[PDB]
């Protein structure tokens, strides 16, 4: 005269933080490039 | 009293359109179930069921069960009519022959009957709308076969097709050049207007103005869906200067052969940034002709222009529209063809674009969608033409095609027609 990872390493753990898809889809996380409006006017004329 | 019938075909075709309905539905207030919460401008794209919810004027055909069967279990399970979702059993598998000579016939017969039944309800049929991606299997076959059949049964009704072509360099399949050449041949002599919506080009718009570093197919469609709404805007709303669906292929096509064009939309501004731009009409139109903003990956600066149709949707005062148009002629970077002195047909609408919740679009109060036919289109045909030369040089991949019932020479005749098309545009551009 061999740990648990004996072929099943292909799956394990994967916290709910890792499960979330990537970072941002159809959405710019940049502070000035986001899409969420300010709390002052949740909906209103965005022009002139 | 004027109606339009919408036809969707192909995995992309079903996917490309789906962005259209949720946008269209939210404009008039019809909930997902169809019950009206709380004048009759919605008849242009919907038909009453006599009592209760409404019924859209569309038919879904796609040979692969999965994509069509996706809608059968979503939140829209209470909107679409049950028996108008004709579904096949086996997919075209990217073979141009399977979807038009082998398996497409056994389901098209259903297609004609359904379309015929829908029209009988209407009385003011203006024209047809068909979505079919040349970059996909079923779209190429079912799209072509349907086009020929539809023309014979009905005839002089107007037809517009929102085909999506492969990008100049980025592509998904490996046989896209074939079905493009084969599909393009059929669509040239049967359609009144065809557009350019190459997928890659729309990518650039996303990454420049919106600045979305991780865009997917869900996001691409909405911008496409927006274009559909704008074109029909002056059809179901009050407007000072209206353009009829019949009066689109009346002022855009100069000659019988040339029936193509590429469009663009703007302005596209996000909420976090819209606080800095007034979005004045004098400026917004400027971005319209900006080469970057063209929806298609093509160079508008390599040739001359024939005609430009620009529909203005918003609150623009008529005076400004005329004021900005003249300045456009001044620019030396955009030159018109010799044989068209006056070439602007401007339409103005009143109802602003509506914002789909959770989307990228930020509510903007002046929007424009431009459809113009330019000599630069021949570039995409030329480049795609080069692709077909290399592969068939040693008849690579030809075996799969004659195996479904298509003749070997069918590819021989396909290239000649396009060759004529490529020559034709160069003939037009020559000044007298
Ligand atoms: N813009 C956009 N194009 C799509 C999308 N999905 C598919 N396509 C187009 O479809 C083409 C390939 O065909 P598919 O849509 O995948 O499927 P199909 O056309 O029905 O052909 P089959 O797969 O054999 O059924 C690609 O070249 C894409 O251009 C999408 O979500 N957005
Ligand atoms: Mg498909």
């Amino acid at each position: 005269a061999d740990e648990w990872n004996a072929g099943k390493c292909i799956s394990g753990e994967a916290t709910l933080k890792e499960v979330q898809t990537d970072k941002d889809l159809g959405k710019t996380n940049r502070f000035g490039f986001r899409n969420i409006t300010k709390d002052g006017d949740e909906n209103r004329v965005f022009g002139v | 009293m004027r109606e339009v019938i919408s036809i969707h075909v192909g995995q992309g075709g079903i996917q490309v359109g789906n962005a259209c309905w949720e946008l269209f539905c939210l404009e008039h207030g019809i909930q997902p179930d169809g019950q009206m919460p709380s004048d009759d401008a919605f008849n242009t794209f919907f038909s009453e069921t006599g009592a209760g919810k409404h019924v859209p004027r569309a038919v879904f055909l796609d040979l692969e069960p999965t994509v069509i069967d996706e809608v059968r279990t979503g939140t829209y399970r209470q909107l679409f009519h049950p028996e108008q979702l004709i579904s096949g059993k086996e997919d075209a598998a990217n073979n141009f022959a399977r979807g038009h000579y082998t398996i497409g016939k056994e389901i098209v017969d259903l297609c004609l009957d359904r379309i015929r039944k829908l029209a009988d309800n209407c009385t003011g049929l203006q024209g047809f709308l068909v979505f079919n991606s040349v970059g996909g299997g079923t779209g190429s076959g079912l799209g072509s076969l349907l086009l020929e059949r539809l023309s014979v049964d009905y005839g002089k009704k107007s037809k517009l097709g929102f085909t999506i072509y492969p990008s100049p360099q980025v592509s998904t399949a490996v046989v896209e050049p074939y079905n493009s050449i084969l599909s393009t041949h059929s669509l040239l002599e049967h359609t009144d207007v065809a557009v350019m919506l190459d997928n890659e080009a729309i990518y650039d718009i996303c990454r420049r103005n919106l600045d979305i570093e991780r865009p997917t197919y869900t996001n691409l469609n909405r911008l496409i869906a927006q274009v559909i709404s704008s074109l029909t805007a002056s059809l179901r709303f009050d407007g000072a200067l209206n353009v009829d669906i019949t009066e689109f292929q009346t002022n855009l096509v100069p000659y019988p052969r040339i029936h193509f064009m590429l469009s663009s939309y703007a302005p596209i501004i996000s909420a976090e940034k819209a606080y800095h731009e007034q979005l004045s009409v004098a400026e917004i139109t400027n971005s319209a002709f900006e080469p970057a903003n063209m929806m298609a990956k093509c160079d508008p600066r390599h040739g001359k222009y024939m005609a430009c149709s620009m529909m203005y949707r918003g609150d623009v005062v008529p005076k400004d529209v005329n004021a900005s148009i003249a300045t456009i002629k001044t620019k030396r970077t955009i030159q018109f063809v010799d044989w068209c002195p006056t070439g602007f047909k401007v339409g103005i609408n009143y109802q602003p674009p509506t914002v789909v919740p959770g989307g990228d679009l930020a509510k903007v109060m002046r929007a424009v969608c431009m459809i113009s036919n330019s000599t630069a289109i021949a570039e995409v045909f030329s480049r795609l033409d080069h692709k077909f030369d290399l592969m068939y040089a040693k008849r690579a991949f030809v075996h799969w095609y004659v195996g479904e019932g298509m003749e070997e020479g069918e590819f021989s005749e396909a290239r000649e027609d396009l060759a004529a098309l490529e020559k034709d545009y160069e003939e037009v551009g020559i000044e007298t």
